[PDB]
């Protein structure tokens, strides 16, 4: 070879119902902020 | 083995030799609500023993012409002990009830009071009298409170319905010679999983002497009848302020 140079992160999902909700416990730590965003 | 019995719950027991069996409205046991009729996202608060205990409300004195009383629920509750506390403070609430009215006189005594559960009791006026004035019953008629009221015409219940068709709900009789209490558990009955305890009454608690009081002159005349109630299965969210209406 005499020249070299010449050689979506989304997809469909099926839903038919709400999101269902996990029962959630208390959680008490550093390092971890799901609160916290960046708009 | 059917006249006798006891009802223990939270830190209260209620006794009775004289009993006539138990009712279990519509055969069906309280429970707390499942996650597939839930629909409010927020962690219940199930204070157990502090709210699912036995109540006792004012006593009421039956006369020879006494028309007959109603309480709601849960307004009966709403201002007594954690469970007004927690029904205050929370938006939804939830639960069943073991109704237990006690009555007793002697075995020279005689007449039937009709003791029944009727979910959903919405009241109606006299509406003038004539029939032209579209009046409306007062706060304190809807929700009279831990007090209770007293039914002006129990022939048609104050809602334009015969009390000859009472029994079609759940109810039981206190016939004097027979038994001297009356015990109705009563489901949480509604269209939505949990609703406010304040702005609405799941059913009214109606006490009708069909057959009325009488004795001979001489005989106790102060023949007393007294409410007793306990919550069960109570469940309460959406914390917040507490409010009383």
């Amino acid at each position: 070879d005499p020249i070299a140079d010449m050689i979506s992160l989304t997809a469909l999902q099926v839903l038919p119902t709400a999101a269902n909700t996990e029962a959630s416990s208390h959680r008490l730590g550093t390092g971890v902020v799901p609160a916290l965003q960046a708009a | 083995s059917d006249r006798v019995a006891q009802l223990t719950i939270g830190n209260s027991t209620i006794t009775t030799q004289e009993a006539a069996n138990i009712v279990i409205a519509y055969g069906e046991w309280p429970e707390y609500c499942p996650d597939t009729d839930a629909t409010a996202v927020d962690k219940p608060t199930r204070p157990d023993v502090s709210v699912n205990r036995f109540f006792t409300l004012d006593t009421k004195s039956w006369a020879k012409d006494s028309k007959g009383w109603y309480w709601k629920f849960p307004d009966v509750l709403t201002e007594v002990g954690v469970f007004g506390q927690n029904a205050q403070f929370h938006y939804l609430y939830r639960s069943g009830f073991c109704v237990h009215v006690q009555c007793n006189a002697s075995k020279f005594h005689q007449g039937a009071l009709l003791v029944a559960v009727l979910p959903e009791y919405v009241l109606g006026t006299i509406a003038g009298g004539t029939g032209n004035e579209n009046s409306h019953p007062p706060y304190a008629t809807t929700q009279p409170g831990q007090v209770g009221a007293v039914l002006t015409h129990p022939y048609v219940l104050d809602a334009g319905i015969p009390l000859s068709q009472l029994t079609v709900c759940p109810h039981q009789w206190i016939n004097l010679r027979t038994n001297n209490c009356a015990t109705i558990i009563v489901p949480y009955m509604n269209t939505v999983p949990f609703d406010s305890a304040l702005n609405h009454c799941n059913f009214g608690l109606l006490v009708i002497p069909v057959v009325p009081l009488d004795f001979n002159a001489g005989a106790t005349s102060e023949i007393p009848i007294t409410v007793t109630i306990a919550p069960m299965c109570a469940e309460f969210a959406g914390l917040r302020q507490a409010v009383k209406q």
